[PDB]
């Protein structure tokens, strides 16, 4: 099977909503140790926000059921709803590590350093995955993994406002990411609030230099702002 | 929640 | 713990996770212990739900090709393999334990199974070619007919499963048997049954279903 | 495609 098939095999998978074999075919497209374009690099990023998505709704449904059967004290019919909680966290945790390791091992590594787009894209993306396991560890191993989400955030920033103007959509998406890393994990909303309120002005005032997917992940920003005031 | 990019 | 595990597909359905959903209320059935009315529902929501996933990601890659043409004729089995899978599962749930289980009176029981049985066969036709089809018309006919007859003899024509079995089964006529005019009159006939006894009605269950056959009827 | 039971 050629590489273009493959290709062919997972955009097949998307609009059939089979997000876990459009993640494999993407995942096969990685792993033969070539640079990965636009539109490739997408069609690896929407298979996976999707597979690990699925698993972080599920996981959010049975939390919140996991508190109410808490309050109402029924011992013997939790351990079967916290069981099924750890069933979808242990997926959701091997889909992430599976995410990072073809992060690390091919993608941030194979980039040249004069690729800053490619760069900050996949560094977001380990901010990203990184925050996703951040949202259901606990204790030793959060700890871990906020500090690796931070780690990749601070120098994917670095990078961007370097040598990304204030209205490419990667580098707004980036500073939407990262402020809901300073808010929703780390429960710090001045440094959250402070970086979504610089990345919509920065990019207010470069607003000709820009379309479709800027003035949304902007909308996304201002939207949190409001929400964080 | 928060919204987070797509 | 047989009350631990339709917990779990109460679970699996708020998480919406149909595949974990399916495999607990398998697990029920496998007990040889009749199924409620509620867990018959989630055994029939859980596999409806879990053959919809392949019969709608099959829709969209088979009108494709109707060394490019290959994969997408590769892809397309693969998925028509899960299918069938889970089609011929719930078909042994229902062969095995369900219907052979079932007492002589107990007819909604025997209706609701038998109507299952019909469509899951009916799911597999739709993605059947050469010998294979033709087998598993007949099961659907097989099945689909016997419940008719309890549902026309012991059943009101306003029930919901009643209803629900005139539906499928006028579809089953018209989408694999090519059979405009008996899909057309078994679907009047319920649909005129019901309104005779509307007067005999958790109506909102037999309402849209009358509906669904009025707009199969007027698109036919 | 024609119309079955939800």
């Amino acid at each position: 099977v050629d590489r273009e098939q493959l290709v062919q095999k997972a955009r097949l998978a998307e609009q059939a909503e089979r997000y876990d074999d459009m993640a494999a075919a993407m995942k096969n497209v990685t792993e033969l140790n070539e640079p990965l374009s636009n539109e490739e690099r997408n069609l690896l990023s929407v298979a996976y926000k999707n597979v690990v998505g699925a698993r972080r709704s599920s996981w959010r449904v049975i939390s919140s059921i996991e508190q109410k059967t808490s309050a109402d004290g029924n011992e013997k019919k939790i351990e079967m709803v916290r069981a099924y909680r750890e069933k979808i966290e242990k997926e959701l945790e091997a889909v992430c590590q599976d995410v990072l390791s073809l992060l690390d091992n091919y993608l941030i590594k194979n980039c040249s350093e004069t690729q800053y787009e490619s760069k900050v894209f996949y560094l977001k993306m380990k901010g990203d995955y990184y925050r996703y396991l951040a949202e259901v560890a606990t204790g030793e191993k959060r700890a871990t993994v906020v500090e690796s989400s931070e780690k990749a955030y601070s120098e994917a920033h670095e990078i961007s406002k370097e040598h990304m103007q204030p209205t490419h959509p990667i580098r707004l998406g980036l500073a939407l990411n990262y402020s809901v890393f300073y808010y929703e994990i780390q429960n710090a909303p001045e440094q959250a609030c402070h970086l979504a309120k610089t990345a919509f002005d920065d990019a207010i005032a470069e607003l000709d230099t820009l379309y479709k997917d800027s003035t949304l992940i902007m909308q996304l920003l201002r939207d949190n702002l409001t929400l964080w005031t | 929640r928060s919204l987070s990019a797509p």
